[PDB]
RNA sequence: AGGUUCGAAGACGAUCAGAUACCGUCGUAGUUCCGACCAUAAACGAUGCCGACCGGCGAUGCGGCGGCGUUAUUCCCAUGACCCGCCGGGCAGCUUCCGGGAAACCAAAGUCUUUGGGUUCCGGGGGGAGUAUGGUUGCAAAGCUGAAACUUAAAGGAAUUGACGG
C-alpha cells in the first residue's frame, strides 16, 4: 500500500492499539526482527504499526489476485480464530478448516477431506505447523500470521501482529476480510464497512451461556 | 579369552623362552 | 591432511614407497620371503615323482574323501 | 555405539575427578558420574510423629529432620530402582520427576 | 537476512561491533581535557590511562588506572575531544 | 459393566444420521422402525442395538454439535451466532493505556497526538524475567 | 475409463494442458500415473531392473516381501525410476510401475563440443547419490556411447543419454542405492545452472489460475 | 596461520553463493584477489565489488549475481604449460562449453581461453564456473 | 541451448528464483509461484494485471521467503520505502 | 622414615557337587613422606595443530563497555550485591531439511567426483602377532623398534525386525 487511498487511517490506528496489536512477546526471532520496532523497559516488543499495515495490504493484493475466491483456505486450530477463520470464509468467498487439520488433507487424496487450494492462510505458525508443513508437498503459498517468536520456515506474508490476544485477532482477521473486499468490488472505499469488528471476535464458552441471558434482563430492564 | 589375560598369558612365555635362552 | 607443497616431492615418494610396504600383493612380491617359501620356485608347473597315493577328508560342511598323492 | 553425549558424566572441561565410595556396596565412582540423592527425612517415622509430641514436655515442638546426602554406583542405583531405564528420546531429558506433592 | 547493505551499515551496529570487527577499524578510546581542582591549566589525559597522570602545580591524583579506563578523582570535570 | 458399542454399530449409527435426520426423532422405538427401511440389517439385534446409538446421538445433537455431520447443521448455526451484538464495538475506547515507548512509535508514523490516548506511567524495575533454575 | 480426482488430472484429460513440459515448467507434482500415459503414449518401455526378497524376522521364521524396481520413460529425454515392495511379485511389479510412472523426470542434453546436430550427451558433470553410491555422468564425444555399468546404461539409454563416461564409486553392488544415485544425477541435469540459462526468465500463468474459469465448472 | 589470501576469499564466497547471500565480505584484499574478481567479473559470473580501504590490507564487499557453482583455488600454483592446460580443462572444468581457468602469465593475470589465445603459459591460480 | 544453426534444442527452459536466481527444478515442490494483484492510483482497486514472483524450495525452507518477497515488492513499489 | 585406615599375597570361617572366588574375620607387600628409577592406562572427546568461512536461541566463567531501577554505608560520587544489554576469549547446552555421513550422530565429524588453505603422525581383509629375531633402554618387571612361515572366507561397523533375560 504505497498510494495515498491505501493509508492507515487514524480510526485503524485506535482500533490496532486497542485490540493489541502494537503488543509483543518477551523473544525476539531474527525473521522478525526487521518489523520489530523496540522493546520496552517491560520486555514486550513493540511492534511498528506502519509495518504491519504495510503486510496486510501484501497479503490483501495477494489474496485478490486469485480468481477463485474458494481457492484460498483458511485454516485455524486455536479457539482463538476458529470464529474468525469461519467469519472471514463467510464474507470473502474463502474456503475455512476451523478445528484440527487433519493430516494427508494436502497430500493424500484418498480421503474425501483432500483439497488443492491455491493459497493457504494460519493464524499461528506454532499451532498450525501441520499444514504449513504440508505447504512444502504441494507448491502452496503462505499467508500466515506471526508473533514476536513465531518461525517463519514456510512463511512468506508474515504479518507483524499479536496472534496470542483474543481480540488482536479477530481484529486481524476483520481487516484482512475488509481490505480484500475494499480492493475487489464490493467495498467503495468510503463509507466504514457495514461488519463491526466483534463479528470476527471469539468469545469464551465460559460466558457465552450467562451473557444472553443477561443481556435479556437488561432488555427486560 | 579376556585379552588382558591373554597378555598375561603371553608375559609367561615370554619369560619362559628367555629362561630357556639363557641356559643354552 | 597431506603436504602439497611445490618442493614436498621428496616426502611423497618417500611416504608411497613406505606406505607400500603394507599390502600383502607388494609385501610377497619383492621380499623374496614368499618365492624361496613356493615349493615351485616361481615355476608354473614342476615335475615330481609320486611317494603315495592318500586321501583326505573334505571341509566341515561337505562329506567326501578327495584322491590326492604324495609327491 | 556412544550411549550417551556426556558418556553417562557431567565433566566437560575436567581431566580427572576426585572419586567416592557409593553409600550402599562402597564402590569407586567418579564424583561427577555418581548418582546424588540427598534426602530430608523425618527424624520420627509419620505412624510416631503423634506419640513424641504428645509426650514431649514442650507444649510447641518442631521435630527435626535428617539431612543425609546419598551418593550411588549406578549399579546400586538401578539395583534399588532410584533410576529407570528410559527410551533413546526419554534419556535426554534432563529434567527431574515430579514431586507428585498434591 | 541475505540482502544486508554490508557496505552502508547504520552507526549503532558499527558503535556495537569489536573495534577491529568494525568495517574500518576505529578505536574506542579518545582524548579529553582534565582540569584538576585548584589550578588553571589543562591537561590530556587518555581514556584508558595506564599510568597515574599527575596534575602538574596541583598535587591531587587525577586518575588511578583501572582494568579499561581510567578512573577519575572527583571534582575533575572532563571535556572530549573533536569525538 | 461391558456396554461398548462396536465400530460397526457406532458408523452404521452415524450414517443413517447424516442420510436420514428428518425422519428419525428421539423416540427409540420410531427410530428402530424408520431402520426397517431406511437400512437392511440382517440381525434384529444389531437393528435394535443401531437404533439405541441412534437415539443417544439424537439426543447429544440436539443440543450441540459432534464428530457427525449434517449440511443443514452447518448452515443454520453459523446464522444463527450472529453475534452479541454489543451497542458499541469493544475496540472503540475512549482511553487507551499507551505506553510512552508507544506514543514515541506513533509520532514516528506520525499518527501521534490523538485526544483519545493518554500516555501511562512506564514501569520501573526491569524484573521481568522468571528465576533462572527449579525455584 | 479415467475419471481424475485432481485439479491437474481434469486439465491433462480435457485437453486443457498441451504438454508434459508446461507442467514440469511450474514444478506441479503428478498424483495420477493416467496423467502421463496421456501425453507419452506407447513410448515409455518398462525394464524391471530387480527382485530383491527382503525378509522380516516373526514368530513364525520369516515373512516375505519383493521389492521390484522399474526403470521406464521414452527414448528422447524422459526417464522414471520407481520401487515398490510387495507380497505379490506381480503387485509389487504393477506398484513399481505406477510409481516409476509419476517419478518421471526430464532430461537435459548438451554437447561435448561443436554443437551442430542434436545433443547427444549430458550438458556438465553431474553427480548423484544414494547411500555410499556416488554416480558422475561425464560428457563424451559423439559415437563414444554409453560407457558404464549395465544398470546406470540402461537407466542412461532410457534417459535418450545417447554418450556419456561415467563413474562410480562405493557400494555399486547395492542395485537400489545404484539406481538411485544414476536417477538423481539425470535428474539435476536442469538444476545445474549454466550461462546459457543465465538470462531472466519471464513468467506465464499457472495451469490453475489459467483454467480456474473452467475448473469451477469441470472440476467442482 | 593464513597463508593463501586468494584461498581464502574464494572459499568465502563459494560460501556466502551456496549460502544464497546478495553480499559477501573478504577481509584480506590483495592484488591477486582484486585481478581474479576482475576477471570473474568480466566474464559475469560475479556484479561490482568494492575495496575498502584501511591503511592496512583492505576489505572487499563483493555483489553475488547468484550464478556461480563454484570458485574454488589450487593453492600449489602448478606451473602450466600449452601443452598440458588442455589436460587441467579436463580435470577442473565441468564441460568444455562453458567454466574457467585463471592462470597468471606474464602478460597479466587471465583466463585460459585468453591465455591460449595469445599463446602464453603460466602458474595454474584456480577456477570458477 | 540454441546450437550454432540458431534453433532452440530443450524441450523446456525451468524458471529461476527471483531471490537466489536458482534454477528452479521440476521436483521442487516447496518452490511456489505467487502473484500479488497491483492497484490502481484513483480508487485503489484491482486493475486485471499483477506481478509474479518465484521462491525456490530452499530460501522457502531457511526462513527467508518472507524477506525475500518484501524486497522484491519494495523494489517494484508494491511497498513504499517508508517501510 | 612412618605405619591410622584400607588392603594384593596368605590363613581361617562361610557358600557350593567342587569354590584355589564372589561374603565375613584377621592380615604381608603396598597404600603416606623424602630421594632415585620405570614410561605405561578405555593416558578417551576412542575424535592432530594453526588459519578462513558457513544458522538461530537461552544460559554460565572471566575481563571490559554501557544503561531503568533496588540494596551497603554517609555527606555526593564511585565502589561492591542484584537488574537490562553489548564486545571478546572460554566450559558447555537446546534447536535446525547449512551441510555431511553407512548410520548412530556431528554446527563439526560441515564448506569433498562442484575432489588442492599449511603441515605432522598414522591404517591397508581376519589370524599368526605386538609373536620370533636383531638393536637399544632398565636393578628387575618390562619399555621402544619389529617380521616371516603358515592358516583362513570372512572377521568387523551402524541400524532393523524377531526371540530371549536370574
Ligand atoms: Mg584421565
Ligand atoms: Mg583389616
Ligand atoms: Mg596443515
Ligand atoms: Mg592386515
Ligand atoms: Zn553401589
Amino acid at each position: 500500500g504505497a498510494l495515498d487511498v491505501l493509508q492507515m487511517k487514524e480510526e485503524d490506528v485506535l482500533k490496532f492499539l486497542a485490540a493489541g496489536t502494537h503488543l509483543g512477546g518477551t523473544n525476539l526471532d531474527f525473521q522478525m526482527e526487521q518489523y520489530i520496532y523496540k522493546r520496552k523497559s517491560d520486555g514486550i516488543y513493540i511492534i511498528n504499526l506502519k509495518r504491519t499495515w504495510e503486510k496486510l495490504l501484501l497479503a490483501a493484493r495477494a489474496i485478490v489476485a486469485i480468481e477463485n475466491p474458494a481457492d484460498v483456505s483458511v485454516i485455524s486450530s486455536r479457539n482463538t480464530g476458529q470464529r474468525a477463520v469461519l467469519k472471514f470464509a463467510a464474507a470473502t468467498g474463502a474456503t475455512p478448516i476451523a478445528g484440527r487439520f487433519t493430516p494427508g488433507t494436502f497430500t493424500n487424496q484418498i480421503q474425501a477431506a483432500f483439497r488443492e487450494p491455491r493459497l493457504l492462510v494460519v493464524t499461528d505458525p506454532r499451532a498450525d505447523h501441520q499444514p504449513l508443513t504440508e505447504a512444502s508437498y504441494v507448491n502452496l503459498p503462505t499467508i500466515a500470521l506471526c508473533n514476536t517468536d513465531s518461525p517463519l520456515r514456510y512463511v512468506d506474508i508474515a504479518i507483524p501482529c499479536n496472534n496470542k490476544g483474543a481480540h488482536s485477532v479477530g481484529l486481524m482477521w476483520w481487516m484482512l476480510a475488509r481490505e480484500v473486499l475494499r480492493m475487489r468490488g464490493t467495498i467503495s472505499r468510503e463509507h466504514p464497512w457495514e461488519v463491526m469488528p466483534d463479528l470476527y471476535f471469539y468469545r469464551d464458552p465460559e460466558e457465552i451461556e450467562k451473557e444472553e441471558q443477561a443481556a435479556a434482563e437488561k432488555a427486560v430492564t | 579369552m579376556r585379552a588382558k589375560w591373554r597378555k598375561k598369558r603371553m608375559r609367561r612365555l615370554k619369560r619362559k623362552r628367555r629362561k630357556m635362552r639363557q641356559r643354552s | 591432511g597431506k603436504c602439497r607443497g611445490l618442493r614436498t616431492a621428496r616426502k611423497l615418494r618417500s611416504h608411497r614407497r613406505d606406505q607400500k610396504w603394507h599390502d600383502k600383493q607388494y609385501k610377497k612380491a619383492h621380499l623374496g620371503t614368499a618365492l624361496k617359501a613356493n615349493p615351485f620356485g616361481g615355476a608354473s608347473h614342476a615335475k615330481g615323482i609320486v611317494l603315495e597315493k592318500v586321501g583326505v577328508e573334505a571341509k566341515q560342511p561337505n562329506s567326501a574323501i578327495r584322491k590326492c598323492v604324495r609327491v | 555405539t556412544k550411549k550417551r553425549r556426556n558418556n553417562g558424566r557431567a565433566k566437560k572441561g575436567r581431566g580427572h575427578v576426585q572419586p567416592i565410595r557409593c553409600t550402599n556396596c562402597a564402590r569407586c565412582v567418579p564424583k561427577d558420574k555418581a548418582i546424588k540423592k540427598f534426602v530430608i527425612r523425618n527424624i520420627v517415622e509419620a505412624a510416631a510423629v503423634r506419640d513424641i509430641s504428645e509426650a514431649s514436655v514442650f507444649d510447641a515442638y518442631v521435630l527435626p529432620k535428617l539431612y543425609v546426602k546419598l551418593h550411588y554406583c549406578v549399579s546400586c542405583a538401578i539395583h534399588s530402582k532410584v533410576v529407570r531405564n528410559r527410551s533413546r528420546e526419554a534419556r535426554k531429558d534432563r529434567t527431574p520427576p515430579p514431586r507428585f506433592r498434591p | 537476512p541475505l540482502a544486508k547493505d554490508l557496505l552502508h551499515p547504520s552507526p549503532e551496529e558499527e558503535k556495537r561491533k569489536h573495534k577491529k570487527k568494525r568495517l574500518v577499524q576505529s578505536p574506542n578510546s579518545y582524548f579529553m581535557d582534565v582540569k584538576c581542582p585548584g589550578c588553571y591549566k589543562i591537561t590530556t589525559v587518555f581514556s584508558h590511562a595506564q599510568t597515574v597522570v599527575l596534575c602538574v602545580g596541583c598535587s591531587t591524583v587525577l586518575c588511578q588506572p583501572t582494568g579499561g579506563k581510567a578512573r577519575l578523582t572527583e571534582g575533575c570535570s572532563f571535556r572530549r575531544k573533536q569525538h | 459393566m461391558g456396554r461398548v458399542r462396536t465400530k460397526t454399530v457406532k458408523k452404521a449409527a452415524r450414517v443413517i444420521i447424516e442420510k436420514y435426520y428428518t425422519r428419525l426423532g428421539n423416540d427409540f422405538h420410531t427410530n428402530k422402525r424408520v431402520c426397517e427401511e431406511i437400512a437392511i440389517i440382517p440381525s434384529k439385534k444389531l437393528r435394535n442395538k443401531i437404533a439405541g446409538y441412534v437415539t443417544h446421538l439424537m439426543k447429544r445433537i440436539q443440543r450441540g454439535p459432534v464428530r457427525g455431520i449434517s449440511i443443514k447443521l452447518q448452515e443454520e448455526e453459523r446464522e444463527r451466532r450472529d453475534n452479541y451484538v454489543p451497542e458499541v464495538s469493544a475496540l472503540d475506547q475512549e482511553i487507551i493505556e499507551v505506553d510512552p515507548d508507544t506514543k514515541e512509535m506513533l509520532k514516528l508514523l506520525d499518527f501521534g497526538s490523538l485526544s483519545n490516548l493518554q500516555v501511562t506511567q512506564p514501569t520501573v524495575g526491569m524484573n521481568f524475567k522468571t528465576p533462572r533454575g527449579p525455584v | 475409463e479415467w475419471m481424475p480426482v485432481t485439479k491437474l488430472g481434469r486439465l491433462v484429460k480435457d485437453m486443457k494442458i498441451k504438454s508434459l513440459e508446461e507442467i514440469y515448467l511450474f514444478s506441479l507434482p503428478i498424483k495420477e500415473s493416467e496423467i502421463i500415459d496421456f501425453f507419452l503414449g506407447a513410448s515409455l518401455k518398462d525394464e524391471v531392473l530387480k527382485i530383491m526378497p527382503v525378509q522380516k524376522q516373526t514368530r513364525a521364521g520369516q515373512r516375505t516381501r519383493f521389492k521390484a524396481f522399474v526403470a521406464i520413460g521414452d527414448y528422447n529425454g524422459h526417464v522414471g525410476l520407481g520401487v515398490k515392495c510387495s507380497k505379490e511379485v506381480a503387485t509389487a511389479i504393477r506398484g513399481a510401475i505406477i510409481l516409476a510412472k509419476l517419478s518421471i523426470v526430464p532430461v537435459r542434453r548438451g554437447y561435448w563440443g561443436n554443437k551442430i546436430g542434436k545433443p547427444h550427451t549430458v550438458p556438465c558433470k553431474v553427480t548423484g547419490r544414494c547411500g555410499s553410491v556416488l554416480v558422475r555422468l561425464i560428457p563424451a564425444p559423439r559415437g563414444t556411447g554409453i560407457v558404464s555399468a549395465p544398470v546406470p546404461k540402461k537407466l542412461l539409454m532410457m534417459a535418450g543419454i545417447d554418450d556419456c563416461y561415467t563413474s562410480a564409486r562405493g557400494c555399486t553392488a547395492t542395485l537400489g542405492n545404484f539406481a538411485k544415485a544414476t536417477f538423481d544425477a539425470i535428474s539435476k541435469t536442469y538444476s545445474y545452472l549454466t550461462p546459457d540459462l543465465w538470462k531472466e526468465t519471464v513468467f506465464t500463468k499457472s495451469p490453475y489460475q489459467e483454467f480456474t474459469d473452467h475448473l469451477v465448472k469441470t472440476h467442482t | 596461520v593464513r597463508m593463501n589470501v586468494l584461498a581464502d576469499a574464494l572459499k568465502s564466497i563459494n560460501n556466502a553463493e551456496k549460502r544464497g547471500k546478495r553480499q559477501v565480505l573478504i577481509r584480506p584484499c590483495s592484488k591477486v584477489i582484486v585481478r581474479f574478481l576482475t576477471v570473474m567479473m568480466k566474464h559475469g559470473y560475479i556484479g561490482e565489488f568494492e575495496i575498502i580501504d584501511d591503511h592496512r590490507a583492505g576489505k572487499i564487499v563483493v555483489n553475488l549475481t547468484g550464478r556461480l557453482n563454484k570458485c574454488g583455488v589450487i593453492s600449489p600454483r602448478f606451473d602450466v604449460q600449452l601443452k598440458d592446460l588442455e589436460k587441467w580443462q579436463n580435470n577442473l572444468l565441468p564441460s568444455r562449453q562453458f567454466g574457467f581457468i585463471v592462470l597468471t602469465t606474464s602478460a597479466g593475470i587471465m583466463d585460459h581461453e585468453e591465455a591460449r589465445r595469445k599463446h602464453t603459459g603460466g602458474k595454474i591460480l584456480g577456477f570458477f564456473f | 541451448m540454441q546450437n550454432d544453426a540458431g534453433e532452440f534444442v530443450d524441450l523446456y527452459v525451468p524458471r529461476k528464483c527471483s531471490a537466489s536466481n536458482r534454477i528452479i527444478g521440476a521436483k521442487d515442490h516447496a518452490s511456489i509461484q505467487m502473484n500479488v494483484a497491483e492497484v490502481d492510483k484513483v480508487t485503489g482497486r484491482f486493475n486485471g494485471q499483477f506481478k509474479t514472483y518465484a521462491i525456490c524450495g530452499a530460501i522457502r525452507r531457511m526462513g527467508e521467503s518472507d524477506d525475500s518477497i518484501l524486497r522484491l515488492a519494495k523494489a517494484d513499489g508494491i511497498v513504499s520505502k517508508n517501510f
